[PDB]
């Protein structure tokens, strides 16, 4: 059923009158993150970025220049109003990037299926000592 | 900074003839501060004036360019 | 983007600090990038050649102003 | 980029991905536990390094490490 | 008044009862012995 | 009745069951030690009363109760001080020579030497010369005798106990319900009828019947135990009259309107006594009339229970205009659900009332032989402007408190504090500027004078006799207010205080209050205060804004008020918190203060204080400011240097304690730096490797040595810091001006 | 003499000083009625200084050059001329109630450790026990070589490390 | 003779002002 959702920027941003902590340069430059959520009513949140916005029925669209500002907005939409929302990652050549639940399932339940990355099958006590690692190439760590 | 206050203070005692003055008031704090910090540290400071300046003006610039940088350490 | 020569990582630092750090882990040449221990003996040596001729040069100075500006 | 591994002391308590402000952690299946589940790192680009994951993991000598490592404009936090 | 009892057993009023205790065994000293600089017979 | 009495009987069994259980209130205390962190958590989270609960009720009855505690507290000291008065002074004394004999209130026993600390202040009495004024108090009141002060030393104890009484009784017996606490139209007509109006009332009532006769006959040179008592001036009119002869027409005038001939004894006279140098008191009791008259007409504003007056909920959602969007709405509404908004505004106004009365009790002196004691007038401008920028940092603490626990961005869309947030970039970007243009073109100025004074350059200062900088509106605003009893107040004798200009009060062969010149070092100083002042607003005023969040962390709401950080990520996050922000301003509200106190120090010392012959007045420090307060050699040598050197030869003398306490103040600043510079992950490893040691001799403790927290270990360091910063210029203050004023 | 030293009651610096100090209360005192009650507590200075002055030279302290007694800080010294209540007598009476202290605060760790929480007996110090283990502690030298000779004083190498 | 006078401002005016833009260009090269 889920495959990986598209972006229109023809949805709403929530009602706004703007703040001094929007987004900068690197916004038009580097890139900037926008959220999407799908709102029951029309309700009143605390903007990340200083204020408060209200919310409106239906598809919102908000944007961004940290994925910490993103999922701060996440994390006080799933636990204070219980909505499912997703953000994105825009670059300025109009490539877009699904970032949050990658599978669909959010990152604190397991979906069965996703890989383990970064993952080290020894206990952290065990690593070698920094002797061991010296002239790699690279400065490095003895967890590798 | 303590090896060189005890250095700086006995031999100043000692070159200005009165190592009493330093037997008697090395004991206790206070004289470690005022007679040596306060007492040695007037033509210090009186390097610049509203009257003038002499030759250690330098050195009352560079106790108080000390005493800035210091601070800005904080 | 350039400066850290020694160091790749340091040289993709967007920010400020690149220049920081570029002059403060300089001479740490076992944490340079494609450092071995035979570079690393040989950068040692020739700091140590470095610090001798400015020890020398500082010493120059010290007789020559002494001998032109002094009495 | 920073450097977060877990490690095989992990019991599974997802706390780490709860705390996480950047989802750079989520969670994996795995036999080494009873909760069946074991954390990951795929999203190190990503990760500031605040260490808030490591202030919730539950395991003594902490499961979930984060290695302060390279600073990128993800890494260093920043709107500009 | 046995809740008053652990309430005078504990750490800061013990703390200023012994305080007092030792500061006023050493005043009353100091006042029948004055200026002991030296162990004297 | 919306607005009545309403409170719930017995909510709290009075029991010392709980004292048996430190850590009741709180959920996570409750359990007990196990590390030492509990113990500094106990004494930390006594007094937050809105974490305990969430119950706003509770919480209002734990802070109207802990207010009963305070002002019990506040009725033992001065009831002590009024029995120290009686008990243990030369006022008996002082009253027969107020220029001769120091005013002493506290006396030392003599066990370990520390009887040198009982020094000749005079009066066949042997004492610590006490400059906290109280007997200056003492004579304007009319007090005349050690009975008197004995008395209201008992009534004192007696208030006290009547307010230890009423906190038990309004938490334990009878405590009151949560919407008794919100009539605030209530509070404040009582506030301003009551308190303010019908207290100086009293006071105006107090100084009409007692103080006026009892000073005027001691102005005129009577004993004071042949001056009548002040009962014999209630029942006798006759006694009234021959003091001021319209009492001989009774309350009359003020019922038939004929107050100008209360113009006996109720006068706009202005200027000083030269008899004692203080206010008239016919000034300040016609002062207390006004005063009086003025807040009883305040406090019938607000609507309580009928029709007539205001509410201040329709006072604020009227006022809103273009430019702010929704304007006042919601501010009632949160000045009535949060008591840390209510306590950000009055630690921020009663701070500036305190720095108020400390400029306005040096200029208008308004007690008898007041100015001429300097140490007195030293130590209470210094104490009010301390207690006011204390004041000052915990209105900006307590705001962010607000913005982080009580803020609710439902309630609060579009109104002032919402738009306020949204520009809070532009606020401290704008201020940033400000702070660093004032710090340049306000420092520079010392650098570049002490530059060219150091260059040989005397010249190219800036400087009186150099390049001036003429405080131009501060002189012009002296002028007009010097000019004042000409046109624009004619009905005032004199100037409002002296140092606008004249000619000088003399008492004692003690200059009471002369003018006050502004030059050059005049302009100086006070832009070092502008600056300073801006950078503290800077501090704190960032740390409100951003408390929620900020670009660095979005989500610092979360985190709380008083949190450390966020970790070393992205790029280090030390010192994100509210409480970091009041933590780094109260350095500069001592920066800023010490500056301001050293100012006043100096100036006075330079061109006010000092002996009078009627010969070209000498001063204190010779009349320097203007001339030697261009550079910060000037501030080392002349000030720091030169007025130090009655604090340090001290010894053997009774201003001794004061050479201590100049070296163990300078310790415990010191001690704070070990506090402010170290870190807890080494004094956590220091720490294990002694509990190693407790652990091989089997003393290691069941209640686990920690190190200190990192915002108790700031706490630490910042408390010892302001301590030991404000006791050496304490015991230097006191110890110059014991001795030279 | 013991390091170019001289007795206090031979030396004249030391009268001097007395004088002085007698000089500067007799001028504090010539302002004051003789019988009231600053100038009896100056007298009473007065007396406290001159007690003291006698017995510091009547115990045999040495002063220097400046007229102030000094402290023979070494046994052999100050046993061999006479000097042992200067700094060692003193010694052993601050080290037995060191050690009492350190053995009280010990024996009540120790006696409260196996309870079922330890934690509230030390912020509520359970006062019948710290004040028996006060009164029998008196004889704590003796239990402590007592308890060394054991190895009950010390503990193996059960305790917490980190990393050898 | 003329040397304090032309040595000190080319050695603090001159060549850090050479020093304050040689070695500045450097910094923010675009590494190949
Ligand atoms: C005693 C003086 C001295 C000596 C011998 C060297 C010697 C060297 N430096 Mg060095 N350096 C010095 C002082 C010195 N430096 C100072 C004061 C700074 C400024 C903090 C630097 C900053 C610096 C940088 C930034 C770099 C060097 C580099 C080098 C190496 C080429 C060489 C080993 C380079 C290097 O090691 O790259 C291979 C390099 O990139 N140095
Ligand atoms: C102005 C001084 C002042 C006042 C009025 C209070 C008032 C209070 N404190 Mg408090 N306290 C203070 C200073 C003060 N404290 C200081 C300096 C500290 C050390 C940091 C503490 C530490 C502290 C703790 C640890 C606790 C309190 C508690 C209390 C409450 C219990 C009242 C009570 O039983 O009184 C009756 C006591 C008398 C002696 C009667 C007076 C006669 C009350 C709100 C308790 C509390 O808040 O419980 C909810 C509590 O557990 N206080
Ligand atoms: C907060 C107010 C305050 C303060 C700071 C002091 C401070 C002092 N008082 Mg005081 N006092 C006060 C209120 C206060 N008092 C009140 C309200 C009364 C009336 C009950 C007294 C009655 C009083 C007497 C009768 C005496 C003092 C004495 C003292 C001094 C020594 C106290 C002592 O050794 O404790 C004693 C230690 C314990 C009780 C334990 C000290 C300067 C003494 C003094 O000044 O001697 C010259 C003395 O004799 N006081
Ligand atoms: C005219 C009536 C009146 C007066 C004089 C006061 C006076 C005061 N109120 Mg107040 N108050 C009033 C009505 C009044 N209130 C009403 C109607 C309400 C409800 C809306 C409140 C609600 C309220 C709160 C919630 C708080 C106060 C507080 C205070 C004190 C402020 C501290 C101060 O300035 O100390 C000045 C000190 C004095 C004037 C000393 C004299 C003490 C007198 C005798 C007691 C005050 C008069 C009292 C109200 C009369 C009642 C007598 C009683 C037997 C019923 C002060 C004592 C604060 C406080 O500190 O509480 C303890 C506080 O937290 N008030
Ligand atoms: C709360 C304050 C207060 C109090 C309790 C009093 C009390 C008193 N005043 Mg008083 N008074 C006051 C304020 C006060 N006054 C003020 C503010 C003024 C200035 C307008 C006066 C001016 C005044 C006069 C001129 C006289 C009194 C008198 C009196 C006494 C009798 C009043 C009477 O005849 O009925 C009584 C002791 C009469 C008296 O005999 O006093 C000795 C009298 O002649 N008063
Ligand atoms: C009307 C005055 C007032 C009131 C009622 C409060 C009330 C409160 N403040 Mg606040 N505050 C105030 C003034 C006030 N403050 C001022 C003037 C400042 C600036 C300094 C602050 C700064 C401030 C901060 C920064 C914080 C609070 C916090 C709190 C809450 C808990 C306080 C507590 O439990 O401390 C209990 C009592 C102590 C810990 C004792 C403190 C000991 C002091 C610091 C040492 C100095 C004592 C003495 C003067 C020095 C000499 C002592 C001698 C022995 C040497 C409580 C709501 C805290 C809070 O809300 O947490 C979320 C918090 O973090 N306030
Ligand atoms: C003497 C020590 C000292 C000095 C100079 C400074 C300097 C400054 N602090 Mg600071 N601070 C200090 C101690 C000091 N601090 C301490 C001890 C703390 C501990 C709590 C803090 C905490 C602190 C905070 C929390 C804040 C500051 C702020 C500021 C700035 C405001 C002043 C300004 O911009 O004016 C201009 C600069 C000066 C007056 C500095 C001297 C410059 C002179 C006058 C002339 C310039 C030199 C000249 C061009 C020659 C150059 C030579 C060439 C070779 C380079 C400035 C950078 C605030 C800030 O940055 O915002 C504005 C701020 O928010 N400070
Ligand atoms: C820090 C170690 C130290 C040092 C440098 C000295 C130094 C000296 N001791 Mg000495 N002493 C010491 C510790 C020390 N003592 C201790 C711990 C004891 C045992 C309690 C003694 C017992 C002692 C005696 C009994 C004698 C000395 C003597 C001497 C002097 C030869 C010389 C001044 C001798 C002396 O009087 O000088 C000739 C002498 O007879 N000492
Ligand atoms: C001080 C001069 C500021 C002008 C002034 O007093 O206020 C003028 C204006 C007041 O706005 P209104 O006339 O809408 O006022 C309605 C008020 O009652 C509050 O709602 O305030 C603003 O425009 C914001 C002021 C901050 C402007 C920042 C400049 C610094
Ligand atoms: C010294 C220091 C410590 C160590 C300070 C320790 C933890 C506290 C000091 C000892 C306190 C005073 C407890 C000692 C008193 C106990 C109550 C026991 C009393 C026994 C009798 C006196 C009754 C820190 O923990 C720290 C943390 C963060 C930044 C700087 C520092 C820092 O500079
Ligand atoms: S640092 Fe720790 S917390 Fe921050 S993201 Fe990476 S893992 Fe999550
Ligand atoms: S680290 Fe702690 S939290 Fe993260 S998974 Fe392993 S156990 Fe659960």
């Amino acid at each position: 059923a889920w495959t990986v959702p598209t972006l229109n920027p023809d949805t709403p941003s929530p009602i706004f009158g703007g703040s001094t902590g929007g987004l900068l340069r690197k916004a038009q430059t580097e890139e900037f993150y926008v959220i999407t959520w799908e709102a029951k009513k029309e309700q009143i949140f605390e903007m990340p970025t200083g204020g408060a916005a209200i919310m409106r029925q239906g598809p919102n669209l908000l944007k961004f220049g940290k994925k910490e500002q993103c999922l701060a907005l996440t994390t006080q939409l799933r636990n204070k109003f219980k909505l499912t929302p997703c953000f994105y990652r825009v670059f300025p050549d109009g490539k877009v990037q699904y970032l949050h639940p990658a599978d669909g399932v959010y990152p604190e339940k397991v979906n069965a299926g996703r890989v383990g990355a970064n993952q080290n099958m020894r206990r952290i006590g065990q690593n070698v000592n920094p002797i061991k690692v010296k002239f790699s190439g690279r400065m490095m760590s003895p967890a590798e | 900074g303590w090896v060189t206050f005890y250095w700086h203070w006995k031999h100043l005692t000692l070159w200005q003839g009165n190592v009493a003055q330093f037997d008697e008031s090395s004991t206790y704090l206070m004289g470690w501060l005022r007679d040596y910090l306060w007492l040695n540290s007037s033509q210090l400071i009186n390097g610049y004036n509203p009257f003038g300046m002499n030759s250690l003006s330098v050195w009352a610039w560079t106790f108080l360019f000390g005493h800035l940088i210091y601070a800005t350490g904080f | 983007k350039l400066f850290p020569k020694f160091s790749q990582g340091l040289a993709q630092d967007p920010t400020t600090r690149r220049i920081w750090y570029g002059l403060a882990m300089a001479h740490d040449f076992e944490s340079h990038d494609g450092m071995t221990e035979e570079n690393l003996y040989q950068k040692i040596f020739a700091s140590h050649f470095g610090q001798l001729s400015i020890i020398f040069l500082w010493t120059s100075g010290n007789l020559f102003h002494v001998a032109w500006q002094g009495n | 980029a920073h450097i977060v591994k877990i490690y095989d002391t992990c019991i599974g308590c997802t706390q780490c991905v709860r705390a996480c402000p950047l989802d750079v952690l989520e969670m994996v299946p795995w036999d080494g536990c009873k909760a069946s589940q074991m954390a990951s790192a795929p999203r190190t680009e990503d990760c500031v390094g605040c260490k808030r994951c490591e202030t919730a993991c539950p395991t003594d000598f902490l499961s979930v490490r984060v290695y302060l490592g390279s600073e990128s404009t993800r890494s260093m936090g920043l709107s500009y | 008044m046995k809740d008053f009892t652990t309430y005078l057993s504990t750490a800061p009023v013990i703390a200023t009862i012994w305080f007092t205790f030792t500061a006023g065994l050493l005043i009353e000293i100091n006042r029948y012995f004055p200026d002991p600089l030296v162990f004297s017979f | 009745k919306k607005v009545k009495i309403a409170v719930d009987r017995n909510p709290v069994e009075t029991s010392f069951e709980k004292w048996a259980k430190p850590g009741h209130f709180s959920r996570t205390l409750s359990k007990g030690p196990n590390t030492t962190t509990w113990i500094w958590n106990l004494h930390a989270d006594a007094h937050d009363f809105d974490s305990h609960t969430s119950d706003l009720e509770e919480i209002s009855r734990k802070v109207f109760s802990a207010h009963f505690g305070q002002l019990g507290i506040i009725f033992i000291w001065l009831s002590g001080m009024y029995f120290h008065g009686a008990r243990f002074s030369n006022y008996e004394a002082w009253l027969s020579d107020p220029t001769h004999i120091k005013p002493s209130a506290q006396v030392v026993w003599p066990i370990v030497g520390q009887e040198i600390l009982n020094g000749d202040v005079g009066g066949g009495f042997q004492g610590i010369q006490i400059t906290s004024g109280f007997f200056q108090l003492w004579r304007a009141s009319g007090i005349t005798s050690e009975l008197q002060l004995y008395t209201t030393a008992i009534g004192g104890l007696v208030m006290a106990a009547a307010m230890f009484f009423a906190g038990w009784f309004h938490y334990h017996k009878a405590a009151p319900k949560l919407e008794w606490f919100q009539n605030v139209e209530s509070m404040l007509n009582h506030h301003l009828g009551g308190l303010l109006g019908l207290g100086s009332l009293a006071w105006a009532g107090h100084q009409i019947h007692v103080s006026l006769p009892v000073n005027k006959l001691l102005d005129a040179g009577v004993d004071p135990k042949e001056i009548p008592l002040p009962h014999d001036l209630l029942l006798n009119r006759a006694i009234m009259a021959d003091l001021y002869p319209s009492f001989a027409k009774g309350i009359a005038p003020f019922f038939t309107l004929n107050w100008s001939e209360y113009s006996d004894f109720l006068t706009f006279k202005g200027g000083l006594n030269p008899v004692t140098g203080g206010l008239w008191l016919s000034d300040t009791a016609h002062h207390h009339v006004a005063i009086a008259v003025l807040f009883l007409v305040a406090g019938h504003m607000y609507r309580t229970n009928w029709g007539i007056g205001h509410s201040m909920k329709e006072i604020l959602e009227a006022h809103r205009g273009p430019f702010t969007g929704e304007g006042h709405v919601g501010l009632y509404e949160i000045l009535t659900t949060s008591w840390h908004a209510q306590l950000a505004i009055n630690l921020a106004l009663f701070g500036s009332l305190s720095i108020i009365v400390a400029h306005h009790m040096y200029a208008m002196p308004p007690y008898p032989y007041l100015a001429t004691d300097y140490g007195t007038q030293l130590s209470l401008f210094t104490h009010h402007t301390w207690i006011g920028g204390f004041c000052i940092v915990g209105a900006g603490a307590h705001a962010a408190i607000f913005m982080v626990r009580d803020y609710d961005p439902t309630n609060n869309y579009n109104n002032l504090l919402d738009r306020v947030i949204r520009h809070r970039d532009a606020i401290i970007s704008h201020l940033n500027w400000v702070c660093i243009f004032l710090g340049f073109h306000s420092f520079g100025l010392y650098i570049h004078n002490d530059t060219m004074s150091a260059l040989g350059r005397p010249q190219d200062m800036f400087s009186d006799t150099a390049i001036q900088l003429q405080p131009v509106f501060a002189q012009w605003i002296q002028n007009t207010h010097f000019l004042a009893p000409q046109l624009t107040a004619p009905n005032a004798l004199a100037a409002t205080s002296l140092t606008w200009g004249g000619d000088l009060v003399a008492v004692g062969g003690k200059v009471a209050m002369m003018p006050i010149s502004l030059g050059t070092s005049d302009f100086m100083v006070h832009h070092i205060h502008a600056f300073t002042i801006h950078v503290t607003v800077l501090i704190l005023l960032k740390g409100v804004l951003f408390a929620r969040s900020s670009r660095l962390i979005p989500d610092k709401a979360n985190l709380g008020f008083r949190f450390p950080c966020d970790g070393p990520g992205r790029g280090g996050t030390c010192q994100v918190s509210a409480w970091d922000h009041v933590f780094l301003g109260l350095f500069w509200m001592y920066n800023s203060l010490s500056i301001v106190i050293f100012h006043f120090s100096w100036k006075m010392q330079s061109d006010v204080w000092g002996t009078v012959t009627a010969s070209g007045v000498s001063h204190i420090t010779g009349g320097n400011f203007a001339q030697s307060a261009n550079t910060i050699n000037g501030w080392l040598r002349d000030f720091l240097w030169a007025q130090s050197s009655q604090v340090i030869q001290s010894y053997g003398s009774a201003l001794s304690a004061y050479g201590l306490i100049f070296l163990g103040a300078h310790f415990v600043w010191a001690f704070s730096l070990m506090f402010l510079f170290s870190g807890r992950g080494y004094w956590q490893e220091l720490i294990e490797s002694i509990v190693w040691a407790h652990n091989k001799l089997k003393v290691a403790p069941a209640i686990q040595p920690r190190a200190l927290s990192i915002t108790q270990g700031r706490a630490v360091g910042v408390a010892h810091y302001l301590l030991g910063g404000i006791a050496t210029t304490w015991s230097f203050f006191l110890a110059r001006i014991i001795s030279v004023g | 003499d013991i390091a170019g030293l001289t007795p206090c009651s031979e030396s004249k610096a030391y009268a001097k000083l007395e004088k002085k100090e007698l000089k500067t209360l007799e001028k504090r005192l010539k302002q004051y009625e003789a019988d009231s009650a600053p100038a009896v507590a100056l007298k009473a200075t007065m007396e406290r200084t001159k007690a003291r002055f006698a017995n510091y030279a009547k115990a045999g302290l040495l002063c220097g050059n400046d007229g102030l007694p000094h402290l023979i800080a070494d046994p052999g010294l100050a046993l061999k001329y006479g000097h042992a209540g200067e700094v060692f007598i003193p010694t052993f009476g601050f080290l037995y109630v060191a050690g009492y202290i350190g053995y009280v605060g010990r024996q009540y760790l120790i006696a409260v450790k196996g309870e079922a929480k330890p934690t509230d007996k030390e912020i509520i110090i359970d006062v019948p026990l710290a004040t028996k283990l006060a009164w029998q502690g008196a004889g704590w030298p003796l239990a402590a070589v007592q308890e060394l000779q054991r190895g009950t004083l010390l503990e193996k190498e059960e305790n917490i490390t980190v990393s050898p | 003779s003329w040397a304090p006078s032309v040595f000190v401002p080319l050695t603090g005016l001159v060549l850090p002002a050479i020093a304050m833009a040689t070695l500045f260009v450097y910094i923010e090269k675009e590494a190949p």
